[PDB]
């Protein structure tokens, strides 16, 4: 079914949050820095659930709405690239925050 | 820098015994569903059971064969699939040197 | 076609209301039967989860 | 008759309790439920499907 779909397309790959919303409609998220460009899609399957792969619609952590299921899911994944975009950035302070203490023992 | 290498060489090694113990886990889980599912087989097969209750044995079968599924493809130790099948060889540096790792592979 | 019964298109003033009311109610019993049967499966399915997920 | 009256009167308890037996306020048993996910993952998706038919 639907849901089972789901759950495989998130399992056989990390680009990718699938989900489903009230309806049964499949909702595909892509995390910003996974994506540059017209995401496209073929195959047969795709035709069977009408899904059109394109630009896309943009959503950030601001335009999360949870009332609904599929509001509920893609808010899932956006939270999910919101995080990883977050630790990148904290990692990159404490890898600054390193070379700040080496330098400055050095200059000691 | 052997000392620092032990050091980074030990937490490999737990990290690589933390991963098998959830792998572990997820197995036993699959075995208990396995043997519900035997009981329900060897259920169904006793000779009074006309047809309606081996259409119930049938949907409690397949309600357990797709958790089973999911158990394949959701246990993950932080988005990283265990049972899926994408784990394949992986290796773990558990030497102060290059050219130490345990190669483990999780089938799926 | 055939005739349309339900459970509440039953009624035994007669002796054939009450002999299509037995099959109507055997029906119906089999049908709920089957659906508290998948409730079960769906319990014990979502027991098994809570253990894994533990 | 009286057994008529009495099948009526278990035909409206039927009805009653497929229209009344509600979990705080989401009723289940009038068809109006339809289908719903329980997410039971930890990501996106990883959910299951519930059938509750009327």
């Amino acid at each position: 079914d639907i849901e089972e779909l789901a759950t495989y397309i998130n399992g056989q790959t990390d680009l990718f949050k699938a989900s489903v919303d009230q309806e049964g409609k499949l909702q595909i998220f892509v995390a910003e820095p996974n994506i540059e460009g017209n995401f496209n899609i073929s195959g047969g399957l795709a035709t069977e659930l009408g899904l059109n792969g394109g630009p896309g619609v943009k959503t950030t952590v601001q335009d999360i709405d949870i009332t609904s299921v599929g509001g509920s899911q893609n808010a899932v994944g956006i939270i999910d690239a919101a995080l990883k975009y977050v630790d990148s950035q904290r990692a990159d302070l404490g890898a600054k925050q390193n070379r700040l203490s080496h330098s400055i023992s050095n200059l000691s | 820098a052997q000392s620092r290498g032990l050091d980074v060489a030990m937490r490999n090694a737990n990290d690589g015994i933390s991963i098998a113990q959830t792998a572990e886990g997820a197995m036993n889980e699959s075995t208990s569903i396995l043997q519900r599912m035997r009981d329900l087989a060897l259920q169904s097969a006793n000779g009074t059971n006309s047809a309606s209750e081996r259409q119930a044995l049938n949907e409690e079968s397949v309600a357990l064969q797709d958790e089973l599924n999911r158990i394949a493809e959701t246990t993950s130790f932080g988005g990283r699939k265990l049972l899926n099948g994408s784990f394949g060889e992986a290796s773990f540096q558990i030497g102060s040197s290059s050219g130490e790792a345990i190669i483990m592979g999780l089938t799926s």
